[PDB]
């Protein structure tokens, strides 16, 4: 009841998914609104696209 | 009282009318799957003197 | 199947002339009935959003919704049928003109084909 | 996407400015008029894939 | 602004898009994009406040950069083949520059950063126009030159867009940012099928536009831009919240709703090309969009939140302006799954 | 680009363990450098020297993970005398995952890394064997 | 602390109502006695009288479309023929071997 | 098949145009009539099937499930009448609309000659149940439960869809008839292994499998009574129906691929039966018992023998009826005590004797007392498992013993002993509740007279 | 009586199944054929489908061009 059903079977599928998605969301959405960083990322991805797909 | 309970008990008639309509629609959909009527190897039969189709 | 460049295609023509060679959809087509039902639901939701008696507020408005949905649905069904007819026409013509790519396979019966048997145990 | 209004109406809104071998003012030829003319005549109606190959 | 001026600006936006979609010359397509950009700014800045001005500035910067890259690709393609007609790209470098420019115009990842910013800055009507009408021209250009695109780059950006939309929408309490991230994810779904079938791209665009129109009109009707503000809507107009909940169910791709039609078809199309892994990841990632749609549905109609005393006054008044096309949009975005084969109309 | 892909794939699976380890280390270092560039572009942590320290840490961690994966998988393939089995890539993949856990110093992250990297490595091996295409070319 | 210790203006949770108080003979269907009685009557008539009895009788007398009696008669006549003619009852091969073309191995 | 579908659709306009005090009467009457109409699909053939049209067909696996689905709606209306009395007319009509929509989706799901149509309706059922749980549930956990109940399902169902469309690209059809007649062996390959997993996991998560069963106690404990009834009676059987339908194209790979699921089921039935022994909640206990029974059904389907399929059909029908009855009894207790804790209200046999008799009969049928159809299914599955391997008898016997133990424990805790002194609001049981229990239990004891009606197409 | 009033004979269901099976078999073989035809047209480009535009040769000007060599 407690060890497997309430803890580990809960930890494996649903809790891990929730934790992973929460961290990924917090990483992706947390941008300070500084377009300097946005366009620096734009330059990096432009050069990566030029050097990676041809 | 007629023409008063009709306005109050009219809803009851809908389930039975739906059933009759569904039966008619089932027959209508059946009518378009007659490509093999009296043509199967198992029940290939000679028509009766006053029979047109083996089933409907 | 990209038919955008198919030869002899008038640019902005909804229904070509050759589409008139096809049987029109019947007025009691189930898809037309569903389009009318969609118009009826739109009328009900229109009554509900405007805070009016949902079933019996505006009969002219609901009739107009049903009629417009049926009209557009009829023409849409015609165009749909025409496009599927073109697809089948092109496919059959291509198979006819390329016999070496669609060969006639040999007829084999199951009494002379060996299939592996897998017991369920 | 592309709505060929010009083809439907026969207008020529911008087709006059697409290729070198198409009716320049004062009959001035492009530097590669002959090559472009040959390539266009080769690939007409054949389609993109077959023209490419 | 003057209603005549507003009408003129809207018609100029529409004429720029139509010039993009009817022309066969790259210069005229560029001119249409320029006209659309030029007439779009005052529409975004219609309600004058510093937020809208900031949003208009960000939008102008991104779109002008995209236009410059588009012209650069046009000139390179002209250099390697003296062609002005929109057809083949004729150069690997010109095709990459062109795909980047159109992705920045659409808001595809990695060029997605401006969409939530601008959508949050502007009002609900400006956001409606921005997220519906402004996708028609870049997507039409992409549909025309799809046989040139490198499938690797387009599929990479589509998968990135789906992932980013899913993860970024999970963290939002503002409704406009939720709409922006939903738009990003739907753009990702649309561009993943361009290399294989442009008809599915157009079908996805039509379904997405219908759902977005219904959603924005519902948000304007119950004038809420925040999750908690939307939580108060049940105490005045519960039918609006119910319609919103069903629309959110449709937007999440749950069958038998209309939003299930594109993804299904797209997945179906991609399996005809022996592509199995990518559609699977796409669906599993769209589960995140469904999750935050469900959170909004919980907050809006499935549970009843506390209200305020002043709401009683609002009970005594009715909307002065009503939306003619909202019921049709709701019904179309909810109940058109039985009419799926009509996609052969090459919509 | 695809140069490192050819470099890694050209080597036979059960031979040249050092060359496989070198190719895997190169791929890991490149991936770590790209991730570091992304992080620096989106988030400037404190300064030039702290940022380059972060980039060095990320690159070294990624290169170590790649090295451990490559060497362990190649050794397993050579010793088991059964090449082209996803179990070897599973073992190597979460040897790499376990090393990631040791670098991060957490038992939970080590176990999760073993799970998820062994599964991913086995899936990649299966896809190579069966010809699964992540980016399918348009045929129809 | 000038707060009332009250988070919001809320209705008190009511006490559950007893149907037997205002109406003995309450049948537990509805608080209106007439609607209550008629709901009892329709449930009992359409659930026990119609479905439970007539449906059970209908299922009991369903015609033999699964062909159990037909199968037993076929087996009876087949056994009668095979016993008389000395044939070895059931055969091991379900299909006639003469209409099967086996592949030669020649190994 | 439209003679059943159209009246179910007409149930909606009849509900919404009913008087404020006539919704329950009309809905119950017409649902009972629809059940009587559907009862004529039990006339099945020893030949192929009842192929009505290109879209819908009937089978002796489909017909018992259809009859049970139709019969469940009137009982759900009777059970929901009580706790929805203080509710507005519009919201009562919306609840009845959800119930009718769920019935319509289930009826079309069970016939559904196409696998894509089956998938679409199989997932369409997910929406009304979610609304019912998250809207008319009492506790604060209902929302959480709904989330679980949703995502678990979709976690299994999106891969299936992919596999489904993939199959049609290779076979050319997803019609059950063409799929069955044109079936070809599935090679032992990695691609085929993952196709097998995609085909199976969607139905496996809905049974539920022992590893993936966490959503079920949450959803059942949190849902209202009608939601619990339909979840335990019909919605759990969608996985069994789907597995029986789809395992035809998975041979011979099922022989190897079934081992992990067989071990999970045979051990998890013991695990969940033992969990039932230490449970302080009636609804949670009944949910865990359902998990055990569905584990046995999973074993039956994976073994894939004629006796396995017959036992699986019989057990699915019997469990649906029994679990619905058990939930109804627990809900009758809850509507008096408002606690849902087993140890609180005790000695109820002294205060409610006829309801104690209903409790005894429900516990006896959950215990699989012969010649009930519960034991018919149990015994057929056990015999098939014994033929599969003689060592399964150990686990089956342990499961039987533990099942008897917790069934009689639940009976004794609630009905026997001394009444709780401070509980004085226990009223005599209503005619509605007694009739609800009778309408659950008499069909079971009637079905034991004609078992072939619920033994499926391999009878 | 039940068979006479509620049901029909076996031939009806038998031949309806035969017709349904024919329809589904032809649909399946048509689906396979259409997939193969689409693949062939997309690869070779000689069919009515996947026809991508090329420059219209009616735009070319055929006149003396102020220089003899075009
Ligand atoms: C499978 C396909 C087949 C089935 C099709 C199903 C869809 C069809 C209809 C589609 C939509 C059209 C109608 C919706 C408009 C809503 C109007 C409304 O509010 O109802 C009030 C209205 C009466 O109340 P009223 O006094 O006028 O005003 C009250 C206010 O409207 C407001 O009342 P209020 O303010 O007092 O109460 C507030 C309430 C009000 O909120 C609502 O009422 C919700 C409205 C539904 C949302 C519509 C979404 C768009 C369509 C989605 C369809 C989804 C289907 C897919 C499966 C997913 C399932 C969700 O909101 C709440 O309480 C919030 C909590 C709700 C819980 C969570 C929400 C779940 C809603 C999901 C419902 C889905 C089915 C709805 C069926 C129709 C319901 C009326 O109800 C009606 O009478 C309309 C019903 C239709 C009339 C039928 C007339 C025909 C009969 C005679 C002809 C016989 C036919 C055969 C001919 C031959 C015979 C001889
Ligand atoms: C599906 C149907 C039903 C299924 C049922 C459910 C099954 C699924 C769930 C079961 C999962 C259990 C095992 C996996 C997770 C355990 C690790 C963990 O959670 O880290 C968190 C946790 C991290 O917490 P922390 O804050 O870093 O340190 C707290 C400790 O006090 C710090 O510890 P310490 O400083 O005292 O010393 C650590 C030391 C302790 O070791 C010992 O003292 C003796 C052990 C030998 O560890 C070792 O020496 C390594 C052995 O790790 C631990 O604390 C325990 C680490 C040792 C546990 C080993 C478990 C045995 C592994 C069995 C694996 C089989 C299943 C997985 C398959 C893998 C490939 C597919
Ligand atoms: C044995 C043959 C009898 C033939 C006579 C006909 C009997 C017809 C009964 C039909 C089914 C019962 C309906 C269930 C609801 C109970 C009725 C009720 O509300 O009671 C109020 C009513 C009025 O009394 P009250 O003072 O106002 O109520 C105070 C409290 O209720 C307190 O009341 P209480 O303290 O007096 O207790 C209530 C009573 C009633 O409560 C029950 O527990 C009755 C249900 C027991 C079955 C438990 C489920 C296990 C599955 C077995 C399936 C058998 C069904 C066969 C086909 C059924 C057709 C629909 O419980 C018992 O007495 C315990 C009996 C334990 C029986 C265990 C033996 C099972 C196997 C027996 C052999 C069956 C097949 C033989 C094959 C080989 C030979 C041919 O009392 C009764 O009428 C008692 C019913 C008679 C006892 C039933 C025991 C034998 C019947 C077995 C089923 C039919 C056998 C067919 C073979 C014929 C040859
Ligand atoms: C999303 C739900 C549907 C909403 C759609 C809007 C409904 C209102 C529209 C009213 C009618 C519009 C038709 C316009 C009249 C004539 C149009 C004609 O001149 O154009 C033809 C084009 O016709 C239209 O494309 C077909 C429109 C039909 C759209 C409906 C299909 C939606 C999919 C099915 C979902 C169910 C919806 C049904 C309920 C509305 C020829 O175009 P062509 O120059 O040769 O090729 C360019 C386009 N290409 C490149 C993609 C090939
Ligand atoms: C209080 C104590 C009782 C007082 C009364 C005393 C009398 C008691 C006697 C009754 C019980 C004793 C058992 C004796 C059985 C006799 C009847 C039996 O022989 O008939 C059975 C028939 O019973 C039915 O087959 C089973 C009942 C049908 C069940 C349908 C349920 C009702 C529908 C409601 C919906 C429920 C949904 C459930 C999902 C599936 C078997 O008949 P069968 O040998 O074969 O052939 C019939 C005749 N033929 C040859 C002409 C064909
Ligand atoms: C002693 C008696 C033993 C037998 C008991 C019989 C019990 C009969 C009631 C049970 C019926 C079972 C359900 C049957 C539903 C389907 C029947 C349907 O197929 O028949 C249709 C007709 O349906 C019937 O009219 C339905 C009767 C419904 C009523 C049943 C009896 C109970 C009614 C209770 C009403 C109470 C009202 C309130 C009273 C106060 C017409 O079929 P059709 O598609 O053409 O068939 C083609 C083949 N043909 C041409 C040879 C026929
Ligand atoms: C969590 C709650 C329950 C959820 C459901 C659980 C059920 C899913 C279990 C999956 C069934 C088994 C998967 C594959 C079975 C095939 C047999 C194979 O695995 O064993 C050996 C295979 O050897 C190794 O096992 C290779 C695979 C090793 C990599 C797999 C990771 C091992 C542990 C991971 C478990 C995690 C499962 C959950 C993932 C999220 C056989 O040797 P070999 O003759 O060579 O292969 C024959 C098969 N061929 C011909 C197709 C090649
Ligand atoms: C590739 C990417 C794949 C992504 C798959 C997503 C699966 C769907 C689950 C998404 C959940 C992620 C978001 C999340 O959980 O947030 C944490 C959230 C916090 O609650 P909030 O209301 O948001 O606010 C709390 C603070 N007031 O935690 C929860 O509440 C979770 C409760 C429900 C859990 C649902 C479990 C779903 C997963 C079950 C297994 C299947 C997962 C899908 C993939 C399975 C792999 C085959
Ligand atoms: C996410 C990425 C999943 C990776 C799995 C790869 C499987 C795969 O690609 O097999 C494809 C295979 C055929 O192989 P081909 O590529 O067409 O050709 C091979 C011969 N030349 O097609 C299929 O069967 C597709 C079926 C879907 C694949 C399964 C994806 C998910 C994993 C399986 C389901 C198990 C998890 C379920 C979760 C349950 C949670 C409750």
């Amino acid at each position: 009841s407690s060890l497997l059903d309430l803890i580990w079977l809960e930890t494996i599928l649903p809790k891990t998914t929730s934790f992973i998605q929460m961290k990924m969301s917090i990483m992706v959405s947390n941008q300070k609104g500084l377009i300097k960083l946005y366009f620096l990322s734009f330059l990096i991805t432009i050069m990566i696209s030029m050097t990676l797909f041809n | 009282n007629v023409l008063q309970i009709v306005r109050d008990h009219w809803v009851h008639i809908l389930v039975p009318v739906g059933f009759v309509f569904g039966c008619y629609l089932d027959r209508r959909s059946d009518e378009k799957l007659t490509a093999f009527r009296n043509k199967s190897l198992l029940f290939k039969r000679e028509l009766r003197p006053n029979e047109e189709v083996t089933w409907k | 199947t990209m038919m955008s460049g198919r030869p002899g295609r008038v640019p902005l023509q909804f229904l070509p002339n050759e589409a008139r060679s096809l049987p029109p959809p019947k007025l009691t087509d189930p898809r037309l009935v569903y389009m009318g039902f969609l118009g009826y639901c739109s009328g009900l939701i229109d009554n509900a959003i405007r805070r009016r008696p949902v079933v019996s507020a505006g009969l002219h408005r609901q009739l107009l919704y049903v009629t417009s949905f049926v009209f557009f649905g009829y023409y849409l069904l015609k165009r749909q049928d025409y496009m599927y007819a073109l697809r089948d026409h092109d496919m059959f013509a291509y198979v006819k003109s390329h016999p070496e790519d669609f060969p006639e396979k040999d007829k084999k019966t199951y009494g002379e084909i060996l299939e592996e048997f897998h017991p369920v145990r | 996407p592309f709505f060929d209004v010009q083809k439907r109406l026969g207008l020529d809104l911008d087709r006059w400015m697409t290729i070198q071998s198409a009716e320049q003012p004062h009959k001035i030829p492009g530097r590669c008029h002959a090559f472009e003319k040959e390539w266009i005549e080769c690939a007409h109606g054949i389609g993109g894939i077959r023209a490419e190959k | 602004m003057n209603p005549i001026i507003y009408t003129t600006l809207i018609m100029t936006v529409m004429s720029g898009t139509m010039l993009v979609m009817i022309s066969s010359h790259w210069l005229l397509i560029w001119i249409g994009f320029e006209m659309n950009l030029l007439a779009m700014i005052p529409v975004l800045m219609k309600n004058f406040n510093p937020r809208a001005t900031e949003a208009a500035t960000k939008y102008f910067l991104t779109q002008a950069t995209a236009s410059m890259m588009l012209m650069m690709a046009i000139i390179i393609n002209l250099l390697y083949s003296g062609q002005w007609t929109i057809t083949k790209m004729f150069n690997p470098v010109a095709m990459t520059m062109m795909t980047m420019a159109l992705a920045m115009k659409l808001g595809l990842s990695p060029f997605h950063f401006w969409v939530p910013e601008v959508t949050q800055g502007i009002s609900l009507q400006a956001g409606l126009l921005l997220l519906t009408w402004q996708k028609l021209a870049p997507l039409s250009v992409l549909c025309q030159i799809s046989q040139s695109i490198n499938p690797n780059l387009m599929l990479t950006m589509a998968m990135l867009s789906i992932l980013i939309g899913g993860w970024g929408g999970l963290n939002q309490t503002q409704l406009r940012k939720i709409m922006a991230y939903s738009s990003i994810a739907h753009m990702g779904w649309m561009t993943a099928v361009l290399p294989y079938n442009t008809t599915m791209t157009i079908l996805n665009l039509l379904i997405y536009i219908t759902m977005t129109l219904a959603m924005f009109m519902l948000l304007i009707h119950s004038s809420a831009t925040t999750t908690l503000s939307l939580s108060h809507t049940w105490n005045k107009m519960p039918v609006i919240t119910s319609l919103m909940m069903v629309t959110l169910l449709s937007m999440g791709g749950l069958p038998p709703l209309s939003g299930f039609m594109p993804k299904w078809m797209i997945i179906q199309e991609m399996t005809k090309n022996e592509s199995i892994i990518m559609p699977t990841l796409m669906a599993m990632t769209a589960l995140l969009n469904l999750y935050f749609y469900m959170r909004l549905a919980y907050s809006s109609s499935l549970t009843m939140f506390p209200s305020t005393n002043n709401m009683k006054m609002k009970w005594q008044f009715e909307h002065t302006k009503q939306m003619k096309l909202l019921p049709t949009m709701i019904v179309l975005s909810t109940l058109v799954l039985p009419m799926t084969p009509a996609l052969s109309s090459l919509n | 680009a695809k140069t490192l892909l050819h470099k890694y794939s050209d080597i036979p699976e059960g031979t040249e363990c050092h060359r496989k380890a070198y190719a895997s280390t190169s791929i890991g270092g490149a991936t770590g450098l790209i991730v570091s560039a992304y992080s620096i572009a989106l988030k400037p942590p404190a300064s030039f020297l702290e940022g380059v320290a972060r980039t060095g840490r990320y690159t070294f961690t990624s290169a170590a993970i790649g090295a451990i994966f490559g060497l362990t998988s190649c050794i397993s393939a050579q010793v088991r005398e059964k090449p082209d089995d996803p179990l070897n890539y599973f073992i190597g993949g979460c040897a790499g995952g376990l090393t990631l856990g040791a670098r991060t110093r957490s038992y939970g992250i080590g176990a999760a890394a073993c799970a998820y990297m062994g599964l991913t490595a086995a899936l990649v091996k299966m896809g190579q064997l069966e010809g699964w295409q992540v980016f399918a070319e348009p045929k129809v | 602390p000038p707060e009332p210790t009250i988070r919001l203006q809320e209705d008190p949770d009511p006490e559950d109502e007893n149907l037997y108080e205002k109406n003995p003979d309450s049948h537990g269907y509805d608080k209106d006695p007439i609607v209550d009685l008629w709901n009892m009557r329709v449930v009992f008539f359409f659930g026990f009288s119609i479905v439970l009895v007539l449906g059970s009788t209908f299922v009991a007398y369903l015609p033999d479309y699964r062909m159990q009696e037909w199968a037993r008669r076929e087996a009876e006549r087949l056994v009668k023929y095979r016993e008389a003619n000395g044939l070895p009852l059931m055969e091991s091969n379900c299909f006639d071997p003469n209409k099967i073309q086996l592949p030669e191995d020649e190994d | 098949m439209l003679k059943i579908i159209i009246p179910t659709t007409m149930l909606l306009p009849m509900t919404w145009m009913s008087k404020h005090n006539m919704i329950w009467i009309n809905a119950t009457v017409h649902s009972l009539l629809i059940s009587l109409i559907s009862l004529s699909l039990l006339n099945q053939l020893g030949e192929n099937s009842l192929n009505f049209s290109l879209t819908f067909f009937s089978d002796s696996l489909s017909a018992p499930l259809l009859v049970l689905t139709t019969w469940l709606l009137p009982l759900m209306l009777m059970a929901s009448q009580s706790h929805l009395s203080k509710e507005t007319t519009t919201r009562k009509k919306l609840y009845i609309t959800m119930l009718i929509l769920l019935q319509l989706f289930l009826i079309m799901t069970f016939t559904a000659t196409e696998l894509i149509l089956f998938y679409i309706l199989f997932e369409a059922t997910l929406v009304p149940t979610l609304i019912i749980i998250t809207r008319w549930g009492n506790q604060t956990e209902r929302l959480n439960a709904g989330l679980y109940f949703l995502f678990y399902t979709l976690a299994g169902s999106l891969p299936l869809l992919v596999a489904l469309v993939y199959i049609q690209n290779t076979t050319g059809s997803l019609n059950f008839l063409i799929i069955h007649y044109w079936s070809h062996p599935l090679s032992n390959s990695w691609s085929n292994i993952f196709m097998w997993l995609a085909c199976i996991m969607a139905f496996m998560v809905k049974m539920p499998l022992y590893g993936l069963h966490l959503w079920l106690p949450k959803a059942h404990v949190e849902a209202p009574i009608a939601g619990s009834m339909v979840l335990a009676a019909v919605l759990l059987k969608l996985g069994g129906y789907g597995m029986m339908r789809i395992t035809t194209i998975l041979n011979p790979l099922t022989n190897y691929m079934a081992y992990p699921f067989l071990m999970l089921s045979m051990w998890g039935m013991i695990m969940t039966s033992s969990i039932c022994l230490r449970q302080t909640d009636l609804k949670s206990l009944i949910a865990y018992s359902s998990v055990s029974h569905m584990a046995l059904v999973i074993v039956a389907i994976m073994i894939q023998t004629p006796w396995s399929f017959m036992g699986a059909t019989a057990l699915m029908i019997a469990h649906g009826l029994t679990s619905s009855m058990l939930f109804c009894l627990a809900n009758t207790n809850y509507e008096r005590v408002h606690s849902r804790t087993m140890i609180l209200a005790r000695g109820l046999q002294t205060l409610l004797p006829l309801m104690a008799t209903w409790w005894l009969v429900a516990s006896l049928t959950n215990l699989a007392l012969p010649p009930s159809i519960n034991l018919i299914g149990e015994l057929f599955i056990i015999t098939a498992s014994f033929s599969w391997s003689n060592i399964t008898i150990i686990l089956m016997g342990m499961n039987m013993m533990i099942t008897a133990l917790y069934s009689l424990y639940m009976l004794i805790t609630t009905q026997r002993g001394k009444y709780t002194h401070h509980i004085n609001n226990i009223k005599p049981s209503f005619t509605r509740e007694n009739a609800l229990m009778a309408l659950h239990i008499l069909p079971l004891l009637l079905l034991t007279l004609n078992p072939k009606m619920i033994l499926g197409p391999l009878y | 009586w039940i068979a006479r009033t509620f049901y029909d004979g076996p031939e009806k269901n038998y031949e309806k199944t035969m017709a349904i099976l024919q329809i589904e078999a032809e649909k399946a073989e048509l689906r396979l054929k259409e997939l193969e035809v689409r693949r062939l047209m997309r690869a070779r480009g000689d069919g009515p489908w996947y026809q991508y535009p090329t420059i219209d040769k009616a735009l070319i000007d055929h006149s003396p061009k102020t220089t003899p060599d075009n």
